[PDB]
């Protein structure tokens, strides 16, 4: 069963988060409105094209994660 | 071919290698390697198809993803070979792998931006172009994402495990090859990739040059565990959906098996590698 949905402001930017080149996701994350790139790990734990490396324990922590990255960039699309 | 450690390097290999990663650069070669790890990276599931990356595979395929980026590095300057970075012992900022001659250093604070060396977008030599965002130049933050490098006793507990790798073959498991990936355990490649920070950071790591030092040194690692268990071999060994066996070819090559790449010495050599002992 997928994670719940979420949306919410985090750092000044719209994260959105939603059951559903690149895998077939289950689920989509968006920053301001452009889609991330997300994966699920076997343990449950999920990163993003942005922290790849890095496992967080939500696709929201994630989300958080890469606006954390970005710095104010806007996202370019996959 | 020999392949040095970093910290050994001339002056003149040093640059010599450096004009050899700008040249392919600028000739547009370079960023392909970038795409083509991205998509892999992004495409590689624990449940599904896995080939570069959580899976037995990651070890011969990022072995023959180097040696294609080295071939390409030849093909400009004969003379070249990829260094390795042993992040056990080179542990610092101060390593001179990161002083102006070489790499670089660090991101300054507010953005991340490389202020110095041959890759600083400064230059005009570094363009960021396979990206995941707006930012077109190269970042890190040394140390910052988390705070240490892994330790030689770090290593030395990864290097003791015996079995290459168990089921389910991907970041759940047990074994040697994902304890060195870092998925399980005290965690010695992922973190590696974290530390460094910037691209480095992303699935498109390989926009900073330190990609292929750190490759180079796991794959090494890789080399150093055969000789620690001469006993153990590459699995699985056949008839696995999702995951390349011993003799399946892997993508994107086609025509390549780990079979055919688990032996390093018929493409390169180090300039240590301690024999196998008791
Ligand atoms: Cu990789
Ligand atoms: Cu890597
Ligand atoms: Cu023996």
């Amino acid at each position: 069963a997928a994670p719940e949905s979420f949306d919410e402001v985090y750092k000044g930017r719209r994260i959105q988060g939603r059951p559903a080149h690149e895998h077939g996701g289950g689920y989509e994350v968006f920053v301001d409105g452009v889609q991330l790139h997300v994966m699920r790990n076997a343990d449950g734990s999920w990163i993003s094209v942005v922290s790849h490396y890095d496992p967080v324990p939500t696709p929201r922590a994630a989300a958080r994660a890469a606006v954390d990255e970005l710095q104010g960039a806007p996202l370019l699309p996959f | 071919t020999v392949r040095k450690n970093q910290a050994t390097l001339t002056a003149d290999e040093k640059r010599r290698f450096v004009a050899a990663v700008l040249e392919l650069k600028r000739s547009g070669r370079y960023d392909e390697f970038v795409r083509t790890h991205n998509e892999f990276i992004m495409s590689d599931t624990d449940s599904g198809e896995r080939t570069g990356h959580r899976s037995p595979s990651f070890l011969p395929w990022h072995r023959r993803f180097l040696l294609d980026f080295e071939q390409a590095l030849q093909s400009v300057d004969s003379s070249v070979t990829l260094p390795y970075w042993d992040w056990s012992a080179d542990r610092t900022v101060r390593a001179s792998l990161w002083a102006p001659d070489f790499l670089g250093g660090t991101g300054r604070s507010t953005d991340g931006r490389v202020m110095d060396g041959p890759f600083a977008a400064s230059t005009g030599n570094w363009p960021i172009n396979v990206r995941v965002d707006s930012r077109t130049y190269l970042r890190r933050s040394l140390g910052g994402s988390v705070a240490e490098l892994p330790t030689r006793a770090e290593v030395e507990s990864v290097l003791a495990i015996s079995a290459y790798d168990l089921p389910p073959y991907n970041s759940a498991s047990e074994g040697f090859r994902n304890h060195l990936e870092g998925w399980r355990g005290v965690n010695l490649h992922n973190r590696v990739h974290v530390w460094v920070g910037g691209q480095m950071a992303t699935g498109v790591s390989p926009n900073d040059p330190v990609f292929w030092l750190h490759h180079a040194y796991v794959d090494k690692l890789w080399a150093e565990w055969q000789r620690r268990h001469p006993d153990s071999a590459y699995v699985p060994t056949g008839g696995t959906p999702d995951v390349v066996d011993l003799n399946e070819t892997m993508k994107p090559w086609n025509t390549v098996r780990p079979a055919d790449l688990l032996d390093h010495t018929a493409y390169y050599t180090f300039d240590a590698l301690e024999h196998h002992h008791h």
